[PDB]
């Protein structure tokens, strides 16, 4: 049993017709201190999988080492390591889910919320979540922490059910994701303006965008607001 | 000579030989014959079951390890039970932890290493059984030959046991032919029964005497015995 120290906030994601999109800002909080700003919380595994992590950063780094090892180990005595026998997003997830549940079962959890996004070898999209309790679930859209409360409602307006997937394009999806990130920047006190976004498309492959920034924010209406009730000036 | 260097597996002879391993290999040669061959869509196992009396049964020689993998044994049956059980567990681990079916090539590496440990340590003994492993994984049909020395090899076809040499030359001849028996299991099996009968001498393969197993593209590893093999005699 422990307590998170340096933490990463929301991780949001959704799937579109040709793949999945996942994003997460670059902040590493220390309580209410916005302590670190160059933290990458999206971990690419191979070229068909990206793992988004929130929660304790020290544990995130541990999961990173684990993922690198998975790649190294899968390459051993594997002549088809970059072909038929490369790591599938589902393998990477089942692995992490296993670890997450074993650790909570030993009363020593990896204090994180994880979302594994990718495209299977047969082209199928992959989006599944696992957290410190070992709980897992899939949905056309998935978000952790604050994003679960504010991103999902927005992302679900694009893909409310399975049949909305084929009707959604990368442009629509990426736009929804970028807007959600802005909303989270407005209301989440542990969020950052800088973030990374990655797309895993069954045709274009893995696109990993770094250093994005929330833009087009509305703040002007603030000038009109004064006092907290009766004040006029 | 030999007598002074064949007391245990931890001793090299003056020429670099390991007699205990070689004596274990001898248990295989004394074992009933079994054959294996594969095309590009299937892999088949044909084995001659041996009986003690005409009042006894014909000891099974094929063990299923998973829905996509199985093997045939020649030599000490108990040692086959042990090794196949270890294989069943490795296949199981792969599915439960990684939601991935174990690659036949990996299964072979695992077996090789398990046998190798009983050839470099004091107190233990080499395994006294040979195994033929067939399976369909993410890279098609496969056939492996396992020797107690720890040597495992991937082939298009092969045979082990007494008089196995007959069937083996036959396959080395029929190669270009059966390797193309794709999409037609009955043919591959017949081609197997023909290879195995090339090692007969005592009697002729009867109904409760022949044992066949197959696995492939859309065929879970299944074992056929008795009436089920009648249509092949």
């Amino acid at each position: 049993t422990q307590q998170p120290i340096v933490t990463g906030t929301s991780v949001i994601s959704m799937k579109y017709d040709n793949g999945v999109i996942i994003a997460a800002d670059n902040l590493g909080s220390y309580g209410s201190l916005l302590r670190f700003n160059g933290v990458e919380r999206l971990i690419p595994v191979g070229d068909n999988t990206v793992v988004g992590i929130s929660g304790d950063i020290s544990d995130m780094q541990h999961i990173e080492r684990l993922l690198k090892d998975l790649v190294t180990e899968n390459a051993y005595d594997n002549p088809l390591a970059d072909a038929e026998e490369a790591l599938e997003p589902s393998y990477i997830f089942e692995y992490l889910a296993t670890v997450m549940y074993q650790r909570r079962s030993k009363m020593n959890p990896l204090w994180n919320a994880i979302i594994v996004a990718g495209v299977q070898s047969n082209g199928d999209q992959f989006l599944r979540y696992v957290n410190l309790l070992g709980v897992t679930y899939s949905s056309p859209t998935l978000a952790t922490g604050f994003g679960a409360h504010m991103a999902n409602p927005l992302l679900r307006k694009v893909v409310d059910r399975e049949s909305d997937i084929p009707k959604t394009t990368v442009q629509v999806a990426e736009e929804a994701i970028v807007n959600a990130m802005r909303v989270l920047y407005y209301r989440d006190a542990r969020s950052s303006r800088n973030f990374s976004l990655a797309i895993i498309d069954k045709n274009t492959g893995l696109t990993f965008k770094k250093n994005l920034q929330v833009e087009n924010m509305k703040w002007d209406f603030a000038k009109d607001i004064k006092g907290y009730g009766t004040q006029k000036i | 000579f030999r007598n002074n260097y064949d007391g245990d597996t931890v001793t090299f002879s003056p020429t670099g030989r390991l007699f205990q391993v070689e004596y274990a290999l001898e248990a295989i040669k004394q074992g009933s014959v079994t054959v294996g061959l594969r095309s590009n869509t299937h892999a088949v196992l044909v084995a001659l079951k041996r009986n003690a009396d005409e009042l006894s049964s014909y000891q099974k020689k094929i063990i299923k390890c998973d829905e996509h993998m199985g093997l045939s044994l020649a030599g000490l049956a108990p040692d086959a039970r042990v090794l196949s059980n270890y294989l069943r567990q490795q296949c199981n681990y792969s599915s439960l932890v990684f939601n991935r079916k174990l690659a036949v090539e990996r299964a072979g590496h695992l077996l090789c290493d398990k046998a190798q440990k009983n050839t470099q340590s004091y107190g233990g003994r080499p395994y006294g059984v040979g195994l033929l492993i067939i399976g369909y994984d993410k890279s098609g049909a496969h056939l492996l030959e396992f020797q107690p020395s720890g040597n495992v090899t991937e082939l298009y076809g092969t045979a082990i046991g007494a008089r196995s040499q007959g069937a083996k030359t036959y396959l080395e001849r029929t190669l270009d032919t059966f390797i193309k028996i794709d999409g037609n299991p009955d043919e591959l099996i017949k081609a197997g029964v023909e290879a195995i009968s090339q090692s007969l001498r005592d009697e002729s393969l009867t109904v409760d005497n022949l044992s066949i197993a197959i696995v492939g593209k859309d065929t879970p590893f299944t074992i056929y015995d008795g009436e089920a093999v009648a249509k092949y005699i």
